[PDB]
């Protein structure tokens, strides 16, 4: 119901639709359902926020249309 | 008009503008929710499961309410919502300007004891000016910020959406710098291959960072951590003026009688909703208007400073 970007350093985005209540992790399975990077190598952060797996996107006030970046561990 | 809620239209406005405050019901999320009482400050709108109501959607347990923010500028779709900017207000006081000195409206007001205000065209200039020099300040628990222009203590902004009055590109190289600033701060390093610019989280045992990743990811050089060049063998070596902030300060620079009874009525926080505690007239009102309590008056300031 809300389509965010997920971006690497590098510049490589990634589109993805999540729901606002969906938790950080299920972020993390659509990035692998689509890139393969199992989600335990996928750290996401939000304006400089390393955001909780447990967490919502709701709780980082996330709108349509805005940047999570990815980092490999 | 009285505006007590500014948004950032990321839409067609593309700047910060005054805005509108809608409830829902959290369940159904239809706006069939009637509150037990109206909002009063910002954590009210903010912090989800703080306010309660009844859902007339039939058959919906919903008992919370749930606040979202549209632009007021423009024609808005249904599904659509803005960022509430809450450090943003009306200058009605019409306080100085800490940078230009001069009367501006809307305003910036940080959060530190002084309460320092700022017109957005010198917030944008503060950011953009530390942005620039890397003066932006990383925290643990708030992300890639800022403080209040004078640096006041305990000043850092919380709410990160104010950055985006830097614009689409510069928002995007503030949230950049702020993830690569995050991996620096995690104990990782950034790859030094012009036109890569990648986040690598490798161990401080192996010091031999090859830049891992596919189909754009990683580039797949391999560098050391020093010299931020090919693999090495073993070691190798190869201002703000004082009488503008003193202006520029919020608060340092009761009752009201009913409009139908003239009988004083005392408000309850920041609810701009009164309603008359004479039995005879009981008139529902706004507290800034003067009107009879009304949709547009919920909109537009439902509740205040
Ligand atoms: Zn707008
Ligand atoms: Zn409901
Ligand atoms: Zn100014
Ligand atoms: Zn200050
Ligand atoms: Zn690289
Ligand atoms: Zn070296
Ligand atoms: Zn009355
Ligand atoms: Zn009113």
């Amino acid at each position: 119901s809300m389509l965010i970007k997920v971006k690497t350093l590098t510049g490589k985005e990634i589109e993805i639709d999540i729901e606002p209540t969906d938790k950080v992790e299920r972020i993390k399975e659509r990035v692998e359902e689509k890139e393969g990077i199992p989600p335990q190598q996928q750290r996401l952060i939000y304006s400089g926020k390393q955001m909780n797996d447990e967490k919502t996107a709701a709780d980082y006030k996330i709108l349509g249309g805005s940047v999570l970046h990815l980092v490999l561990a | 008009i009285y505006n007590s809620f500014y948004v950032y239209c990321k839409g067609p406005c593309q700047r910060v503008q005054p805005g509108k405050l809608r409830v829902q019901c959290s369940t159904c999320r239809q706006a069939t929710l009637t509150l037990t009482q109206g909002p009063s400050c910002w954590d009210d709108v903010l912090i989800p499961n703080r306010m309660s109501g009844e859902c007339q959607s039939p058959h919906c347990p919903g008992t919370s309410a749930e606040f979202f923010f549209k632009c007021g500028a423009h024609p808005t779709s249904d599904k659509e919502t803005s960022v509430a900017l809450h450090l943003i207000a009306t200058n009605s006081r019409n306080i100085t300007c800490i940078t230009c000195t001069d009367v501006r409206s809307p305003v910036l007001v940080f959060q530190c004891n002084s309460r320092h205000v700022i017109c957005l065209d010198c917030f944008h200039l503060y950011c953009v000016t530390r942005l620039n020099d890397r003066q932006f300040v990383h925290d643990p628990q708030l992300g890639y910020s800022l403080p209040c222009v004078a640096g006041c203590p305990n000043s850092l902004i919380k709410e990160l959406h104010h950055f985006r009055i830097l614009g689409e590109e510069q928002y995007n190289r503030y949230q950049q710098y702020g993830a690569e600033e995050c991996v620096l701060q995690m104990g990782g390093v950034l790859c030094p291959r012009p036109g890569c610019g990648a986040g690598l989280l490798p161990e401080p045992d192996q010091r031999k960072v090859t830049c891992e990743g596919g189909n754009g990811l990683g580039c797949g050089f391999a560098f050391c951590r020093e010299c931020k060049e090919a693999y090495h063998e073993g070691e190798c070596s190869a201002r703000v003026d004082e009488r503008a902030a003193e202006q520029a300060r919020w608060e340092a620079a009761t009752t009201k009688p009913c409009p139908r009874c003239h009988v004083p009525v005392e408000k309850n926080g920041g609810c701009m909703h009164m309603k008359c505690p004479q039995p005879q007239c009981r008139l529902e009102w706004c507290w800034n208007c003067g009107c009879e309590w009304n949709r547009v008056c919920m909109g537009d300031h439902w509740f205040d400073v």
